[PDB]
């Protein structure tokens, strides 16, 4: 019985919670109060066998930094989801987010999730403040972070239509595990 | 070997609720299935305002 350490890590809102939930449990939310802590375990089928993923969800704040650290120890794996139509998470992305994990485990797997897809392709918001302060990012300069950060590999994922939804967690475990 | 590949990691398919953590600024935390390690963490980390007594045992 194998289990992954999938931990979702990152500092501020990039539907990270949401995109936690649709992932396992294949539909949208209603309900708002999900910030705290939610420890998730799926059964995928991984090498031709029934493996489980463990997730746990973290608060992303700093009031919490308290019983935060309590899901590092037991971890293999990192989900940064930083907000694609921020430029602010990405560059902390890049210094800030991965480095508060390196200081701890540099060796690690470090998957990059990006969120907030349904926002990025709102060009009423993106247009909007694309000319007042704020910008997407494109997947060119989000890979290359990947690469800077020693991400296992960069994919985006959503939770209202699951848009590459699941598709990034298989890249998250697939990273977790090792040969 | 234990190679993980892109086509490996299948359609999920198991959700686990290990455990619930519901907050609440009128309840202040509303857990009643916290994991058993974290239970000595979670009351020792944030969650040590109080023990727990979230209404008492059933008898
Ligand atoms: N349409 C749509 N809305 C989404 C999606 N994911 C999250 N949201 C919405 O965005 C809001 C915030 O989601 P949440 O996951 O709590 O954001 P967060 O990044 O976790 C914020 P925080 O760090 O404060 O906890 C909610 O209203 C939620 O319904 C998505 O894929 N599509
Ligand atoms: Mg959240």
């Amino acid at each position: 019985m194998q289990t992954i350490k999938c931990v979702v890590v990152g500092d501020g809102a990039v539907g990270k919670t949401c995109l936690l939930i649709s992932y396992t449990t294949n539909k949208f939310p209603s309900e708002y109060v999900p910030t705290v802590f939610d420890n998730y375990a799926v059964t995928v089928m991984i090498g031709g066998e029934p493996y489980t993923l463990g997730l746990f969800d973290t608060a992303g704040q700093e009031d919490y930094d308290r019983l935060r650290p309590l899901s590092y120890p037991q971890t293999d794996v990192f989900l940064v989801c930083f907000s694609v139509v921020s430029p602010s998470s990405f560059e902390n992305v890049k210094e800030k987010w991965v480095p508060e994990i390196t200081h701890h485990c540099p060796k690690t797997p470090f998957l990059l999730v990006g969120t907030q897809i349904d926002l990025r392709d709102d060009p009423s918001t993106i247009e909007k403040l694309a000319k007042n302060k704020q910008k997407p990012i494109t997947p060119e300069t989000a890979e290359k972070l990947a690469r800077d950060l020693k991400a296992v590999k960069y994919v985006e994922c959503s939770a209202l239509t699951q848009k590459g939804l699941k598709n990034v967690f298989d890249e998250a475990i697939l990273a977790a595990l090792e040969p | 070997k234990k190679k993980i590949s892109k086509a490996d990691i299948g359609a999920p398919s198991g959700f686990k609720h290990v455990s619930h953590v519901g907050w609440d600024p009128q309840n202040g935390f509303d857990v009643n299935n916290l994991d058993p390690d974290l239970r000595s963490l979670f009351s020792r980390a944030g969650i040590s305002e109080a023990q727990l007594t979230d209404a008492e045992t059933s008898k």
